[PDB]
C-alpha cells in the first residue's frame, strides 16, 4: 500500500515500545515526524537531547536539574523533589542502534534568552505554585517532556551570575510596575501552556483564589 | 568558441537541465555576436540531440505522447517537452519561460469554461511540484527558473571528494529546513560556514561540474540511452516512463483548490524585479523590409540587463528575505553584516508585506507562506555583456530591437513601433500611488 | 470526506500491521496516536459503525 | 536631570512589546548618555568647574598660558605609541569629559559608567595617555630648551563606576554619593526595562544582534 | 599622475573591504581548481578552491580575513603544480594550480 | 442561590479564574489590564 | 450627474486581490444547484 | 444575467492582458456596489439579483 501520510500522524498520550527488554519512548519520533524512518529502517537526524529522552526517559535532563539549582537559589523549601538520575512487512532487529545512527551535533533549535526575564518567571512560579508535594518521578512522562523543553535553556544564564541578575530584577519591577503575564523569558514561551501545564501538573485549591 | 562547445559537453543532470544548459549557452552565443539564425541552427541541433539522447522526440520510447493524454507541445519541460523555442524568446524571456507560458494558458483556460484538458495541465504542474519538494529548497533559488522538476539521479560515488562524507544527507536536510536564512545570504561564522560548504559540495550540479571532464559521466549517459532507473517516484529510482506514468495518473484525478490557484497565481503574477513583458512586446512587434544596403559597421559592447531592483526597498531582496527568515542571534548578525542599510531593513520588510498584500491575498507574516512564495517571486538579478554593431543605446529595448534589426543577414530590417515600448514593471506599482 | 476516510483507513492498517510484524501494544498506541480530529480508537469505531 | 524626565514621559505611554529593535536601540543609547551626563555632572559639582561645554587639549592648553607657536609646531610630529598612528592633530582636536589647571599642574580625567571597571579603564588609557604622556615629554624637551620659564605638570586619572554603584565612594569619596547612586539606579531600572520588556518578542534577536555590534 | 587623484585612490584602496571574512567571498569557494597538501608518496594534490576552504575551516576556529589568513599562514612555503585535467572549468584559466 | 451554586462548583472541581467568562461581551486581558492601570498594585508582592 | 460620476471613479481605479476574489465570488457558482443556460445556448444547435 | 456575463468577461478580459477598456467596466461594477451599500442590506436579499 502506498501514499501513506506518516507525517500527519500525531501523539496524545505515551508511546511506549519494547525490544529485548529495552524500554523505548516514541513521542520524539512521532513529533518530529519520522515515524516512517524508524518503521522502515531509514535514515534520519535527531537532536542528542532528543535521542537522550526516547532512549532513557527515566533519568531527568540536565535542564531541570538547573531548573531546580535556580529554584534552590531563589526560594528553597519549594523546590521541586529530586530522586531520578541525570541526563509492506519490516521488521526491526537492531532499533537501539538505528536511533544511534540518527543522532548527530549541531540541529538543535536554540533560543533567545531574556537573563531578567527568566528570574522573574521562575520566582512567580515559585510563589504561585507549590512544587514540593507531588514527586517527579511519578509524574506523566509527556507532561515532563514538555515541562523540559519549555525550561531548557534557563539555567545556564542565570546560575553562574545570579546575584548582579536578580539586584537588576528587583531594581526593575520595584520602581515601575511588571503585570507577570507579559514577562518573556525566551522566544519559546507561551504563559497560556506553561501555566495551564503547571496547573494541570500541580493541582492548586481553586477556593484560595475565588473566597 | 561557444557554438561548438555547445555539443561535446553532456550536463547529464537530466532532460529539463541539459536542455536549458544548451540553450542557455547558445543565447550566450548569439550574445557575443552569432547571428540569430545560426543561433537558431545550434539550438534546433541541440535540442534534437538531447531528445534522441533521452528519447524525448517522437519515435522512440520516450515519447511523452505515449503516456500523457496531453499534446506534445501542451507538456511541461520537464516532462517530455518540445525545446524548438525561437532565439528571440529564449533570449530576451528566459530559459523556463516556456513553462510560464503553459501555466498561463492553462489557468486562462481553465477560467471562462472548465475544460479537463487544461485542469489536466494544471495537474501535471502540480505533480511536477510535488516532485520538486522533495529535494533541496535552496536549488530552486537561483540558476534557471522553474514550477517545478523531475530530479534524476547522481551516478558518481560521494567519496571522490574529501569533505562531502562529513554531513549526512539528512542533517543537510534538516539543517537547510532549520536555517531557511542561510538560502539566500552566505553564512560567516565558521560554524554554519563549514556545514554550508559541506551543502554546496553536494550539490548535484556541482558535483557535475567537478566531474565534467571524466569518464564518470558516461555512467549516466549509457543508464539514459538504456532507458534504466534514473528518476525519483517517491522514496525509490524509477524509469522516466514511470514518472510519465504517475504523472498521468496524478492529473487525471486532480481537483483544483482555491490556495492552488492562488499559488498557480503567484506563479502567474509579475515578480519581484522589474521585468519587460516580453511576450506582448513580441506578440505586438512588427518588422518591415527596407530596401537598403547593408552596412558593416564596428562592434561595441553594451550592458544588457533585463532584471532590475526596484529602488523603494534600500536593501537587496535577499538581504530582506534572509532578515524576515533570521530567528537566531548569529543569522541576525549575517544578515547585518550583509545588508548595508541595517536601519531601514524593517521598512523594507514592511513595504514588502504591504505590497504581496495589495497584489495577492497571501500574508507573508506566516513563516510557511513566505518560505513557499519566496522562491517564485525572487530572482537574480545577473547582468549580462551584449556587443552590438553600432549606435545601439545601453538599455535592454535597444538590444532587443538591434536583435530583430539583425535577422536578416542581407536584408535591412526596420521596425514599426519605434516609440518605447518598455514594460518595466513590478509588484510594488499603487505603493506610492496609495 | 471519502480521501481523508481512505488515507485514515490505510493509515490505521500500516500501523496495524506494524505493530503485528514486531511485539507493539496494539490498543496502547491506538489509544495514544491521532490523525487530523479523530484519534485511532475513534477512527476504528468509525470504521465500525 | 531634565533628560531623564523627557526620556521616563516618551516611555511611560508605551505598551510593553510594541517596540521596534531601533528605536530600542537608540532610547538605550540615550539613557546611556544621560547616564554619564549624570556622573560628569557630579564630577563637575565635586570639583566645582563650570565648564559646561567641554574644550579641546589644545584649548585647555591655550587657557593655561601655552603659546600657540609651539603648539602649531608640535601639531607636525606623530606619536609613536599610537596603536594606529593617529597624528597630534587630531588628538588635539578632541574634548575630554573635564579638565583643571592650577598653575602649572593640569588634570585630565575620562569618565565611564560600566560594569566591567578594569576593561573601560585600560580602554581609556590606551585612548588617552600614550598622547598625554607624549605631550608631557615634548612640553619637558621645550622647557630644558628654554622656551618655557616653567614646566608643566600633566596627571590622567580614570576611574569607573559599576551599573550598582557599589564601589563609586571607593573611587569618589564625595558627599553626595547618595543621590546620585539613587539616580543612576532608576536609569538602570529603565534601561532594563527597555531592553527587556519593551520590546517585541518577534524583534528580540534583532535587537541582541544590534546591541553585539553597537556594543560589543 | 597618480598624485592628483588621492582621494579617490585611498577611497578605492578601502572599498577593497580588507576586513570581511576571506572565506564569506564567492571567489573564495569557488570550483576554481588549487593545489592541496603533499601527500604521503611526495605528490602535491590537485584539489578545488572549496575542498581546500572546507579543510581550514575545519582545522581553524574562526573564519579569518585576507589579513588575518596572510598572518596565519605567512610562514607557508609557496607550492605549485600542473593540473591534472586540464581545464575542468569554465572560470579554469591556465595551466598552474 | 447564585452563591451557593458558585461555591459548590468551585470547591468540588478545579476553576482557572482566567477562562471564567461572564458575559458574551468580556474579555479577560482588556478588563484586567484596563483595571490594572486604574486601580495600580505595588508589583514586588507578586514578585517578591 | 450619476454617469459623470461613474466614469470618474472608473477612470482612476485600482484593481485589488481582495476585490479580484469578490468579483470572483460574484462570478462563480452558487449555493444553489443551477443549470449552465450559457454554455448550453452556446453550445446548441437546432436544425428544420 | 446580462450584468453577470459583462462582469465575467470583463474578468476574463483582465487577465491575459492588462487593458484599460476592461478595468473600466470594473471600476464601473465597484460604483454600483458603492452605490448599493448605501441603503437597506435586504433589498439586495430576494427579487431580482
Amino acid at each position: 500500500i502506498r501514499d501513506i501520510r506518516y507525517q500527519a500522524v500525531d501523539a496524545v498520550s505515551n508511546v511506549w515500545f519494547i525490544h529485548k527488554g529495552v524500554k523505548l519512548y516514541l513521542n520524539p519520533i512521532i513529533s518530529s515526524g519520522l515515524l516512517e524512518n524508524f518503521m522502515k529502517n531509514l535514515p534520519a537526524a535527531i537532536p542528542p537531547a532528543a535521542y537522550s529522552l526516547i532512549m532513557n526517559r527515566a533519568k531527568i535532563s540536565v535542564d531541570l536539574f538547573m531548573f531546580n539549582d535556580l529554584l534552590k537559589l531563589i526560594n528553597p523549601r519549594n523546590t521541586l523533589d529530586l530522586s531520578g538520575l541525570e541526563t509492506g512487512i519490516v521488521k526491526i532487529l537492531e532499533p537501539v542502534r538505528l536511533i544511534k545512527s540518527w543522532v548527530s551535533r549541531g540541529l538543535s533549535i536554540e533560543k533567545v534568552y531574556s537573563p531578567v526575564n527568566i528570574i522573574l518567571m521562575s520566582r512567580y512560579i515559585s510563589k504561585t505554585f507549590n512544587l514540593s508535594t507531588k514527586q517527579v518521578s511519578l509524574l506523566d512522562p509527556y507532561d515532563l517532556t514538555e515541562l523540559e523543553s519549555i525550561v531548557r535553556g534557563w539555567g545556564e544564564c542565570v546560575i553562574d551570575q545570579f546575584e548582579s541578575l536578580d539586584r537588576e530584577a528587583q531594581n526593575m519591577v520595584v520602581n515601575k510596575g511588571i503585570c507577570p503575564e507579559d514577562v518573556i523569558p525566551d522566544s519559546l514561551f507561551s504563559f497560556r501552556h506553561t501555566m495551564v501545564l503547571l496547573r494541570r501538573l500541580f493541582p492548586q485549591d481553586s477556593i484560595s483564589s475565588f473566597y | 568558441k561557444i557554438l561548438l562547445g555547445s555539443l561535446s559537453d553532456l550536463p547529464g543532470l537530466g532532460y529539463f537541465d541539459d536542455l536549458a544548459a544548451a540553450q542557455s549557452r547558445c543565447v550566450k552565443a548569439l550574445d557575443l555576436g552569432a547571428s540569430p539564425q545560426v543561433a537558431q541552427l545550434a539550438v534546433a541541433l541541440c535540442t534534437s540531440k538531447v531528445e534522441r539522447l533521452y528519447g524525448t522526440a517522437p519515435g522512440m520510447v520516450n515519447h511523452p505522447a505515449a503516456y500523457l493524454q496531453v499534446k506534445h507541445t501542451d507538456t511541461p519541460i520537464p516532462l517530455g517537452g518540445n525545446g524548438a523555442m525561437s532565439i528571440m524568446e529564449l533570449a530576451t524571456a528566459g530559459i523556463g519561460m516556456s513553462d510560464k507560458n503553459l501555466l498561463k494558458r492553462a489557468l486562462l483556460g481553465y477560467s471562462h469554461k472548465r475544460q479537463k484538458s487544461m485542469l489536466y495541465i494544471l495537474g501535471l504542474f502540480k505533480f511536477l511540484m510535488k516532485l520538486s519538494d522533495e529535494t533541496f529548497q535552496h536549488e530552486r533559488l537561483g540558476q534557471f527558473s522553474f514550477i517545478g522538476k523531475v530530479q534524476w539521479k547522481i551516478f558518481t560515488p560521494k567519496s571522490e571528494f574529501e569533505f562531502a562524507d562529513m554531513y549526512t544527507s539528512k542533517f543537510l536536510e534538516l539543517w537547510s529546513s532549520q536555517h531557511v536564512t542561510y538560502d539566500y545570504i552566505i553564512p560567516k561564522g565558521r560554524d554554519n560556514l563549514l556545514i554550508y560548504l559541506v551543502r554546496k559540495l553536494n550539490d548535484p550540479s556541482i558535483v557535475t561540474a567537478m566531474t565534467m571532464q571524466s569518464p564518470l559521466q558516461l555512467r549516466f549517459r549509457m543508464q539514459a540511452k538504456q532507458h534504466m532507473k534514473v528518476c525519483r517516484l517517491d522514496g525509490e529510482w524509477v524509469t522516466f516512463r514511470e514518472v510519465l506514468a504517475a504523472a498521468n495518473s496524478f492529473a487525471e484525478n486532480y481537483s483544483a483548490t482555491s490556495q492552488d490557484m492562488d499559488l498557480f497565481q503567484t506563479l502567474t503574477s509579475c515578480t519581484f524585479s522589474k521585468e519587460y513583458a516580453w511576450k506582448d512586446f513580441l506578440n505586438g512587434i512588427h518588422c518591415d523590409v527596407i530596401p537598403t544596403k547593408q552596412v558593416q559597421r564596428a562592434k561595441v559592447a553594451r550592458t544588457f540587463t533585463v532584471r532590475e531592483k526596484d529602488q523603494i526597498i534600500q536593501n537587496s531582496i535577499p538581504a530582506v528575505i534572509g532578515y524576515k527568515f533570521a530567528v537566531t542571534v548569529e543569522e541576525m548578525s549575517d544578515v547585518l553584516d550583509t545588508a548595508k542599510f541595517p536601519d531601514s531593513l524593517s521598512v523594507d520588510l514592511k513595504t514588502m508585506k504591504d505590497g504581496v498584500y495589495r497584489e495577492l491575498g497571501l500574508d507573508i507574516s506566516l513563516p510557511d507562506v513566505m518560505k513557499r512564495i519566496a522562491p517564485m517571486l525572487y530572482k537574480s538579478s545577473k547582468s549580462r555583456v551584449v556587443i552590438v554593431q553600432g549606435n545601439v543605446e545601453g538599455t535592454a529595448e535597444a538590444i532587443c530591437r538591434y536583435w530583430l534589426k539583425s535577422m536578416s543577414l542581407v536584408k535591412t530590417i526596420r521596425v514599426k513601433p519605434h516609440k518605447e515600448v518598455l514594460q518595466a514593471v513590478s509588484i510594488f506599482n499603487r505603493k506610492e500611488d496609495i | 470526506g471519502q480521501q481523508k476516510d481512505l488515507a485514515a483507513l490505510k493509515l490505521c492498517i500500516e500501523v496495524w500491521r506494524w505493530c503485528k510484524a514486531n511485539s507493539a501494544p496494539y490498543r496502547d498506541w491506538f489509544q495514544a496516536l491521532w490523525f487530523e480530529d479523530k484519534t485511532f480508537s475513534e477512527w476504528l469505531d468509525r470504521f465500525c459503525r | 536631570m531634565d533628560k531623564y524626565r523627557e526620556i521616563h514621559n516618551k516611555l511611560k505611554e508605551f505598551s510593553p512589546g510594541t517596540l521596534t529593535a531601533v528605536e530600542c536601540i537608540d532610547y538605550l543609547d540615550r539613557l546611556y548618555a544621560v547616564r554619564h551626563d549624570i556622573v560628569d555632572q557630579m564630577i563637575k559639582h565635586d570639583w566645582s568647574d563650570n565648564k559646561d561645554s567641554e574644550e579641546a587639549i589644545g584649548k585647555v592648553l591655550l587657557f593655561a598660558g601655552v603659546p600657540s607657536n609651539i603648539i602649531t609646531a608640535l601639531e607636525k610630529k606623530i606619536i609613536p605609541n599610537h596603536p594606529t598612528g593617529k597624528s597630534l592633530k587630531a588628538f588635539f582636536k578632541m574634548t575630554p569629559d573635564n579638565y583643571k589647571i592650577s598653575g602649572t599642574t593640569i588634570e585630565f580625567v575620562e569618565v565611564t559608567v560600566t560594569a566591567d571597571v578594569d576593561k573601560g579603564i585600560r580602554e581609556k588609557k590606551l585612548k588617552y595617555e600614550a598622547g598625554l604622556t607624549y605631550i608631557e615629554q615634548e612640553l619637558h624637551k621645550f622647557f630644558l630648551k628654554g622656551e618655557i620659564p616653567q614646566p608643566y605638570k600633566i596627571t590622567f586619572n580614570v576611574v569607573a563606576v559599576r551599573t550598582d554603584g557599589s564601589n563609586i565612594t571607593t573611587q569618589w569619596p564625595s558627599r553626595r554619593n547618595d543621590g546620585v547612586v539613587q539616580y543612576m539606579r532608576l536609569v538602570q531600572a529603565e534601561i532594563s526595562y527597555v531592553r527587556e520588556h519593551l520590546i517585541k518578542t518577534e524583534e528580540r534577536a534583532a535587537l541582541e544582534a544590534m546591541f553585539n555590534l553597537k556594543f560589543n | 599622475v597618480l598624485a592628483t587623484k588621492s582621494s579617490v585612490v585611498a577611497n578605492s584602496i578601502l572599498s577593497k573591504n580588507w576586513e570581511e571574512p576571506y572565506f564569506s567571498q564567492t571567489r573564495n569557494i569557488s570550483l576554481k581548481g588549487m593545489s592541496g597538501q603533499v601527500q604521503e608518496d611526495g605528490h602535491l594534490s590537485s584539489s578545488v578552491t572549496i575542498i581546500e576552504a572546507i579543510r581550514y575551516l575545519s582545522n581553524s576556529r574562526h573564519n579569518p580575513s585576507l589579513l588575518k589568513l596572510y598572518e596565519e599562514t605567512r610562514e607557508q612555503k609557496a607550492m605549485a603544480r600542473i593540473v591534472r585535467k586540464y581545464q575542468r572549468t569554465e572560470a579554469d584559466r591556465g595551466f598552474f594550480i
